């Protein structure tokens, strides 16, 4: 019937544009740096084939003058310039990006990396600024001013009150009453230090000093990297560019730069630090810092590492803070674990550098075994851990399976509270008999990794600490089992006397000098894990084993025959030997009063005490 | 479809994870590897799963592509016997990942043959031999078409294209709703025996739940048993179950209404390799608005609940 | 100089609301509900004014009717629709909005509180369809159509071929290919769940059972912050608790208040029963933007549930975050308030606090080590047990009552479980002089009382450390005459131990236990040590032995007979120092050297040579 | 205007550690002790303890320090300075101990001065993980959760 066209209403569009889209106000120092780099690429762009286009100002800088006694923040800038059409089209016109038609017109391939594409990036600045006096200059027009207050109209006025300037715009922000703290010389290098720290161009500062001469101060003094290849970045450039894009003191552990090209256009420079920080990975589009807080970018357990990521294709929003519905990401999280991996492996294949890697960072590998699932088997091959054979120096799951002699079919290992209370275990006896090299665990996410990985090249990690059996030959078999048959009555004694604190009273043979110990019954929480859970601030059934070769179980099999079963004095020292092997085997003792009387009358019985 | 991009400069996104899927339904069966005359034969009867990303996008003309898909297949065929005629035999291929820029050599496959015994050792050859080449040369022809038919649906033609830098890139009344189902596998660090009992042993299930009303005397649950739990919110009943191997409740919420009545079917699977016990719940008749309130809720007072208050495993 | 006005590129504006903004997709479904609630406020206060405008369609609803067979998806109202000059001014100016305007000329004092103030909410429908066929119909104008494909321009068309309608405004979305998601009852019910969940109208879904198709009321529970916290009744809460969070069980608490002035904004928040280990959610005109605020409520009291609708919030253009204001630190400490004052009502019942304390011990004693404004208010809800109050538990404020006039100090002790400090031998000294002694038995009691050191005046002491106690003057006189004679044996067990301890001192503290160890009241507590050195995502010791007790009457007789350096005093003195290692809570290092020393005495008792 | 550097700041800070002021004054003069808490330090003289008008690196050598003036258990005043600084900028921290012996505590009121405008909010962050953290992880002088 009747075809319309769309319609704008200007004077609640711009109140929407500028109000209701940025979250921060200091936002408008990004847009308005980032509108002079470009127009600083176009002067660049065109003095490569007219070097008379430069001659009028050579110095491709941007300047920021502030004016307190004034409330005036001056913005400087170098670039192409506007001419008089330019401040009623570009800049007059909403979500009219002239920078980007200036993109169209040249051919695909070109080295231009301009920034603007939206085109509603330049009224941001009356957020902080109630009217404003844009002063441009273009080598083929005359200087004429930009005036206006976000009233829904604006003015040109040729300039004639003004300083000649050569070429480039002049940006007069008349700041408010409430928004005067931009004229000062800290909240202005906060900005820059946040959003437009890595532009190519310099950012110059006037500050003023104390009797009180100005002075210019260039913001920007460290220089993009991933522009450049990593082949001809040496070692000092890395350390101060880690110490740039973070606030840490110290030089970087390791530097793992990568770039990817093909479908997907980024690159990235990720600085492994030498201590853990206890987000980390910023991105960049257009060498322009977008947002920190993106978490489908890197995952948790491997966010301990630095870096910056430069991103220049992606799809931004209207606050260009944020990024769209990012299917993206997981193409760029797969590819910066795969290269973080393959930079751990760089790290394993030194000896003096990988020791300060792993002993830094020795709960994050451990927990992207434990979270991470399909780079389990990658993260497995770079835990170090100490053994009976490995007691100087830290060995690999690698290098265990090596060791294995012909006949073990299996990954032993023993969790504790220190190395100490593991390497003096009574678990080890049974394994250093048969040659069976036995990990040690000290730290408490030892068990978080080793729950979930259950197998390492076939072999199937087995706890020592938990009921284990062993491979013995057929006549063992037989005349073992005559002596448990033989201490049935010792160990159905020494049952009735615990009660429900064990499960079951069987005879050991993986015990050679300790009279028992104490293990889990397979399932459940083991000796380390139920102490480890019951001590955590922001937060299992037992097995009493003798040893039938101790001469204490032996004298304790001569009392059951004598009709000892219910004496007095042998319900003491089972006790005693059971509150004993929870001490050996890692199990927390209740009420040590009682056992402290026990140990006290033991003390007062050798002094003669009657 | 209408897309609003002047001289195709914004990011326009398509979503092709329903045609990625079709198009290997008709790609991945059929293929065959060698002939039904030989002593050995395979062929590709259907797709198991097809899981991942698969959307094309665009930036400045140019058809971006960046899916990642997890496929798996079934395959079928005999191979060669000693005694008789040649016996049949099912399997398995699994893809870790299939990407864009994934080459020959860079695509893997899990070879997870069913019923492996010393007869099918010349299972796996066979399948490297004529059938992993036809797979590749699949795989790679995937991302061509992939966008031949999605990339005219977006970037405009030239003709209304005033760019000439994308040009250069360019190449009933009122009542209620229906059901749903849901399927989950939590893993637990126990044997069947007592996980059996965790579940009927009313002195157990108090401990894990802290709070419930049995309306029996009986020292477990039984069948035909009705029993609230959560304060009387949630009322379920056990109609069948067997020894330590399967479960079947009839779980059932207070805030549901009459016609509702959801039912849950645990399946036990220990295995004495790793000494571990996945319980296959297959969880029917939730309310389409209710699949994703029970299903978190499942993972914190059914299976943190009970590996916390006895230890079944260790979580962080 | 020449005065210009500020145009608009449509065809590139129109782009910047369509596949610029709006990070997600399913927003376009909150936005046009969100349309629908502003046409039936208004065709609502017309009809207090003039009833004959509610006359035609009376019965108030929202239907939408998803269509799989030609992938339409169909969202009506029963509003007060748009003329044939609003689908031309309201529908077709970009930032033109009529639902403002409207609001601008009401009168003072409005009960009715619409949505709509920008005026770009209606574009977000194209992010999922490529061509919308908008039916509009209006009391004082016929039945029109508003069609556009997201270009530049669009038509309208007087409806002649479509279903005749009351009154109200039919909204035709034609999905694409890629966005056929939107027409399940699965995608349709989980926006409107987690977005447009509380709307005045109900929102009818007609969907499809196994072809009998009915109408269901996707919002069931109706919203409870714009009624009275007193006519509310108990079933009530419970419902709304399980509306907007997904907890099965009812709330333990619920703390209803509404702050009235220049921050006007209602909030109903939730206690559960059981600790979810965000939550809160936030709402503007009947509508949740986020729920990801930081800095609404802190990280100890993280734990509680609930909503805050508000009404004065900066929003962006996309209504999903808020913009810096310095006004949610407002809103955070009203919050905190409130919850302070709702944890004191909960004090006053015995049966409601012991639920409240023993689910939320660790958020509790967590705002103590973290807060500090409020950290003397959360230390009047903290509960532990103590040697007069071993069945139940006491406040702190209760420990000063029972205090006698000549103690001056809150003693204390940490462990690891209730067993093993009801039975420490430091609780012998208090317990003689009648001075209670608290328990604290979780892992951050430690953390607490380390920030607090202060309750009443009374300073903050554990007993496991090294302290002092008031004696008198036959005592002082007494005490120092029996500590120089016992010098030769301070100084005997402490070249044997070495660097074990920091020193040998003769301690009057201990009764019945021979040995024990302390801190040094500047050190990791043996507690404190033993939980730092377990945690998963993560001292100096003195040797006070007691002069009473006949083992180290013994061990003194032996010093005298040139007994200092003999085999057995060194093998009882190692005993008897690890032997207090275990009691004063500190693990013993390499324990196989400890069970060795037991086995040999062991086989002294059974007769062993 | 003159290509030259920024103007200079100050803060304000009080950790508070559980430690008395004897032993909290030889941690930041015992170079056994530094050791501990830094885990990197390089002396240049053979002294046992740190003296008046002595330099030393700290960090990797990234942190240059400097005892100018120091009081029994009641005064310390170090010259910090960071290796990316300008030479013109040369900051001075002061460290005065405050023993509480009621509640055993020892309040550090820290005054450094001389910082840069721009490397405010860095020093500032680090301090708190590398001198007040890292010292109550080593040697137990506080909780920290
Ligand atoms: N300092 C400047 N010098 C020259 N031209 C400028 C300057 N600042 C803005 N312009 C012009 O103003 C136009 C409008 O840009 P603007 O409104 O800032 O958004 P945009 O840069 O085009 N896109 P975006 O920055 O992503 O929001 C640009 O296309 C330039 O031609
Ligand atoms: N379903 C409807 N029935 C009647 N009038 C409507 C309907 N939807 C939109 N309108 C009209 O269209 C105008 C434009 O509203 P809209 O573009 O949705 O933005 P808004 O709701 O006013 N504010 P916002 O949604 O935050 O952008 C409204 O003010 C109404 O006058
Ligand atoms: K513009
Ligand atoms: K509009
Ligand atoms: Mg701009
Ligand atoms: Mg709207």
């Amino acid at each position: 019937g009747e075809t319309f066209e769309f319609q704008a209403e200007i004077t609640q569009l711009m109140s929407l544009i500028i109000n209701t889209v940025y979250s921060n106000k200091e936002i408008f120092l990004r847009e308005l740096i980032s509108n002079a780099s470009d127009a600083l690429d176009k002067i660049r762009y065109q003095a490569l084939s007219d070097p008379k286009q430069l001659e009028t100002e050579p110095d491709l800088f941007i300047r920021i003058t502030p004016k307190p006694e004034e409330k005036v923040l001056e913005i400087r800038d170098s670039g192409i310039g506007m001419t008089k059409a330019e401040l009623i089209n570009n800049l007059g016109t909403i979500a009219k990006s002239g920078t980007k038609a200036f993109m169209e017109a040249l051919s695909a391939g070109a080295d231009v990396s301009m920034i603007g594409q939206f085109g509603v990036g330049f009224y941001s600045l009356f957020l902080v600024a109630d009217r404003v006096q844009v002063i441009s200059k273009n080598n083929e027009d005359e200087q004429y001013i930009w005036e206006s207050n976000a009233g829904g109209s604006f003015t040109v006025t040729l300039d004639e009150v003004n300083e000649r300037i050569g070429r480039g715009t002049v940006l007069r922000l008349f700041l408010k009453d409430d928004q005067l703290e931009y004229l000062e010389e800290k909240r202005i290098k906060e900005v820059i230090k946040r959003h437009s720290e890595f532009v190519a161009y310099p950012i110059q500062l006037l500050v003023t000093k104390e009797v009180e001469v100005q002075e210019l101060e260039e913001l920007n003094k460290t220089k993009p990297l991933w522009t450049r290849n990593p082949s001809d970045i040496t070692q000092e450039e890395y350390n101060a560019f880690y110490k740039s894009i973070s606030n840490d003191w110290e030089d970087p552990l390791y530097v793992k730069h990568f770039s990817v090209e093909g479908q997907l256009e980024f690159r990235a420079i990720l600085f492994i630090p030498k201590r853990a920080p206890f987000n980390n990975i910023k991105l960049y589009v257009r060498r322009v810092f977008i947002t920190d807080e993106a978490e489908d970018l890197i995952p948790e357990w491997l966010s301990f590492v630095k870096g910056v990521v430069d991103s220049e294709d992606l799809p931004l929003n209207l606050s260009r803070e944020m990024l769209q519905q990012n299917k993206i990401m997981k193409v760029i999280r797969k590819n910066i674990v795969k290269k973080l991996i393959e930079a751990f492996n760089e790290i394993a294949e030194d000896s003096e550098q990988f020791d300060k890697f792993y002993s830094a960072f020795a709960k994050n590998i451990k927990l992207g075994v434990h979270e991470d699932t399909q780079n389990r088997a990658a993260l497995a091959k770079l835990l170090r851990y100490n053994s009976t054979k490995s007691v100087d120096e830290l060995t690999s799951l690698t290098d265990y399976v090596t060791r294995m002699p012909e006949h073990q079919k299996n990954i032993y290992y023993i969790t504790g509270e220190s190395l100490k209370a593991v390497e003096k275990s009574p678990f080890l006896d049974a394994l250093k008999a048969k040659n069976f090299e036995v990990l040690f665990l000290t730290d408490p996410i030892d068990e978080y990794a080793f729950t979930q990985l259950k197998e390492f090249e076939g072999k199937t990690l087995v706890d020592i600490t938990k009921d284990f059996e062993l491979e013995e030959t057929d006549e063992e078999k037989a005349e073992r089992e005559k002596e448990i048959k033989e201490y049935e009555p010792l160990t159905k004694a020494l049952k009735d006397i615990l009660g429900d604190q064990v499960e079951k009273v069987v005879v050991s043979y993986k015990l050679l000098d300790a009279p028992a110990a104490i293990r889990t019954g397979q399932f459940g929480w083991s000796a380390n894990m139920e102490r480890i859970m019951k001590a955590q601030a922001l937060r299992s059934k037992k097995t009493f084993e003798i040893s039938p070769k101790s001469p204490i179980i032996k004298e304790l099999k001569k009392r059951v025959d004598e009709g000892g079963a219910q004496d007095k004095t042998v319900k003491d020292l089972t006790n005693l030997l059971f509150e004993t092997a929870l001490l050996t085997s890692g199990f927390s003792l209740e009420e040590p009063t009682s056992f402290a009387s026990r140990i006290n009358r033991l003390i007062s019985l050798g002094l003669n005490i009657d | 479809m209408v897309v609003n991009n002047p001289n195709n400069w914004h990011w326009v996104d398509k979503n092709c994870i329903g045609w990625a899927k079709e198009y290997f339904k008709q790609k991945l069966v059929g293929v065959e590897a060698g002939s039904v005359k030989d002593k050995k034969y395979a062929k590709i009867k259907s797709v198991s799963s097809i899981e991942g990303d698969c959307e094309v996008n665009q930036r400045k003309g140019k058809v971006i592509s960046l899916f990642d898909l997890k496929i798996t297949v079934l395959i079928e065929g005999h191979v060669d016997s000693k005694d008789g005629s040649a016996l049949p035999f099912e399997g398995s291929i699994n893809v870790p990942e299939v990407a864009f820029d994934s080459e020959a050599s860079s695509y893997q496959f899990d070879i997870s043959i069913f019923k492996e015994t010393s007869e099918l050792s010349e299972a796996k050859p066979l399948i490297r031999s004529e059938l992993l080449p036809k797979l590749r040369q699949i795989f790679q022809q995937f991302g061509k078409d992939l966008l031949a038919t999605h990339g005219n649906d977006i970037q405009v033609p030239e003709s209304q294209v005033k760019s000439n830098y994308t040009r250069g890139n360019q190449k009933p009344q009122n009542g209620s709703g229906n059901s749903t189902s849901i399927y989950l596998e939590p893993t637990f660090n126990v044997p069947s025996s007592e996980l059996y009992e965790t579940f009927l042993d009313k002195q157990r299930i108090l401990a894990w739940t802290r709070s419930a009303q049995f309306f029996n005397s009986g020292p477990k649950l039984e069948t035909k048993e009705k029993f609230e739990l959560f304060g009387g919110n949630v009322i379920s009943e056990l109609v069948s179950c067997e020894k330590d191997k399967k479960l079947v409740f009839h779980w059932k919420l207070k805030d549901w209404s009459a016609p509702f009545n959801s039912t849950i079917e645990m399946t036990f699977h220990e295995s004495q390799e790793f000494h571990e016990t996945k319980l296959q719940v297959k969880w029917t008749g939730i309310p389409v608005g209710e699949e994703d309130r029970v299903r978190a809720n499942f993972e914190e007072y059914y299976v943190r609940s009970i590996k916390l208050t006895f230890g079944f495993g260790a979580v962080l």
